[PDB]
RNA sequence: GUGGGAGAGGGUGGUGGAAUUCCCGGAGUAGCGGUGAAAUGCGCAGAUACCGGGAGGAACGCCGAUGGCGAAGGCAGCCACCUGGUCCACCCGUGACGCUGAGGCGCGAAAGCGUGGGGAGCAAACCGGAUUAGAUACCCGGGUAGUCCACGCCCUAAACGAUGCGCGCUAGGUCUCUGGGUCUCCUGGGGGCCGAAGCUAACGCGUUAAGCGCGCCGCCUGGGGAGUACGGCCGCAAGGC
């Protein structure tokens, strides 16, 4: 399976406003994806988590979602 | 907090000679500056205990340097103390 | 006396019971059923067969209301949490979609001694 | 004076009199607290991920400013007191940490 | 000193969503809940389930790790402010200014105390239902103090790495966090795992020493009696030394 960073550009991990690329790092639900599927380093993941939370509070990223087909 | 403007102001104020950075006088000056900053931070925020431990250690280091200065040259020690208003 | 022709179906399954509430597209319920609505009384209500029978009874009451297309919502975990959906699929109601919306807190409340 | 970024999400359904009024009130709040406005980006209508104040959408504003530190919280409060302003997040500016460089 | 860096380190104020409970409303019948079975309990004054709205308290899912920070206790949503510690590079400044530390002083999980707030969920005591030879328990339904906040006490613990602090010396390999570098790699500084020499009664330790040395502090001298008695000190008390 593909990891998120593998298929992506040279993007800002500190931009909480870019929903287009921050959406890639959320799961089918609103959960933040682990490092196994994001292909990020520890520091990169630690920054991405805070930026994702920032975007969530701004109503840009979903706090949680609903699972399908279950 | 303490930016490079205020820091360099104090250093150039307490230098034994142009270019000196780590003289006992300058060390005690910067120490006392951070001491007063923290002690004013501890006038409010009485429940900040870890910063108070840091203040204890800063007081200890300043007192050790002052003891050393008093042991080596008492006159420069008196000048420093009167200039900073301590003890 | 409603002629709803389409709606949602919520399956609340626990380890002590399973209940199905069939509702309209804007949330108001139409019919419902459970392991106690049908004959079973005690722990028998938590068996997958009771869940199947409850889903089927609720689906037939929905037929009485005139239900054809159904969207499924699932909350909770227990025996027959899936069997309810299987019977609901083969009940004669065209299943639109199945969704698991089990409510999980963000670590807000302290659980009972059983749950720690 | 430090560099900050003010995000403002307010009611989308405003017309031009109301929107210009709220924006000029934000401007007066920035003036009164010593906020030098370095740049501005107005996104406007956007689809929220979750409903905010019973509305599935919101109107967005982003201001990069330079203002004194001890006034940021009071400025945030005064910006929040307005009814139509539903979200205020003031963030200290930072450098663009990149990835997959 | 200069210039960079990582962080649930601490304090203050703000702020977000999920969930529980409760209240208002809509729609909707006959049960829900609970267990190994059950019953107390709740429901026709309309519950449970579903939808919308409101209130309030407490805690921060995914990220999260075998991770990080702190002297220890301990510290996880986000934002801002105030502030501590620490690491690296430059080789710049002072010129032994050092290490340890009886006493003292400060900090010190939870529970507990006092005054005043707060109170969703949980829950000692307690009230019931079961189980059993009996049930004063485990299991179920309720439920007060408390848990939460402000301020002042309390000074205990498996307060654990059951390993005091500092420095130097003594094979490496492997995983990792964070810096620097001419960036298959090297070089610092933390977190683990194997394992040289050596140590150990053995288990095991082994550059994060329980190895080889040095400095200083604390403590030990068979078990029970007993962390008891008396005395003193501290504490509102419980009680602690
Ligand atoms: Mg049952
Ligand atoms: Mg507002
Ligand atoms: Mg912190
Ligand atoms: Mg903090
Ligand atoms: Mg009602
Ligand atoms: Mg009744
Ligand atoms: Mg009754
Ligand atoms: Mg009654
Ligand atoms: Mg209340
Ligand atoms: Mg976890
Ligand atoms: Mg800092
Ligand atoms: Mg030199
Ligand atoms: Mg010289
Ligand atoms: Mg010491
Ligand atoms: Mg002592
Ligand atoms: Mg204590
Ligand atoms: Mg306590
Ligand atoms: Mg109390
Ligand atoms: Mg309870
Ligand atoms: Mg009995
Ligand atoms: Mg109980
Ligand atoms: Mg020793
Ligand atoms: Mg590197
Ligand atoms: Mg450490
Ligand atoms: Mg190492
Ligand atoms: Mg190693
Ligand atoms: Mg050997
Ligand atoms: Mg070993
Ligand atoms: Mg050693
Ligand atoms: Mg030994
Ligand atoms: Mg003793
Ligand atoms: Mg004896
Ligand atoms: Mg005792
Ligand atoms: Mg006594
Ligand atoms: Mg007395
Ligand atoms: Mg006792």
């Amino acid at each position: 399976k593909a990891k998120v960073k593998a298929t992506l550009g040279e993007f800002d991990l500190r931009d909480y406003r870019n929903v287009e690329v921050l959406k890639r790092f959320l799961s089918e639900t609103g959960k933040i994806l682990p490092r196994r599927r994001t292909g990020l380093s520890a520091k990169e993941q630690r920054i991405l988590a805070k930026t994702i939370k920032r975007a969530r509070i701004l109503g840009l990223l979903p706090f949680t979602e609903k699972l399908v087909r279950k | 907090p303490i930016t490079k403007e205020e820091k360099q102001k104090v250093i150039q104020e307490f230098a034994r000679f142009p270019g000196d950075t780590g003289s006992t006088e300058v060390q005690v000056a910067l120490l006392t500056l951070r001491i007063n900053r923290l002690s004013e931070h501890l006038k409010v925020h009485k429940k900040d205990h870890h910063s108070h431990r840091g203040l204890l250690m800063m007081v200890g280091q300043r007192r050790r340097l002052l003891r050393y200065l008093q042991r080596e040259d008492p006159e420069r020690y008196r000048a420093l103390i009167e200039k900073l208003g301590i003890r | 006396k409603r002629q709803v022709a389409s709606g949602r179906a919520y399956i609340h399954a626990s380890y002590n019971n399973t209940i199905v509430t069939i509702t309209d597209p804007d949330g108001n319920p139409i019919t419902w059923s459970s392991g106690g609505v049908i004959g079973y009384k005690g722990s028998r209500k938590g068996t997958p067969y009771a869940a199947q029978l409850a889903a089927l009874d609720a689906a037939k009451k929905a037929m009485a209301y005139g239900m054809q297309s159904v969207d499924v919502i699932v909350r909770g975990t227990g025996a027959g949490r899936e069997q309810a959906i299987r019977a609901l699929q083969a009940s004669g109601l065209q299943v639109k979609s199945i969704v698991d919306d089990t409510p999980v807190p963000h670590n807000g409340c302290r659980p009972k001694k059983k749950f720690r | 004076m430090r560099r900050y970024e003010v995000n403002i999400v307010l009611n989308p359904n405003l017309d031009q009199s109301q929107l210009a009024l709220e924006k000029e009130i934000i401007q007066r709040a920035l003036e009164n607290y010593g906020a030098r406005v370095e740049k501005v980006e107005e996104l406007g209508l956007r689809r929220l991920a979750y409903p905010i104040a019973k509305d599935p959408q919101g109107y967005f504003l982003w201001y990069q400013v330079e203002m004194p530190e001890d006034r940021v919280n009071d400025l945030a409060r005064e910006l929040r007191i307005r009814d139509n302003v539903r979200r205020v997040m003031v963030v200290k500016s930072q450098e663009p940490f990149l990835a997959n460089a």
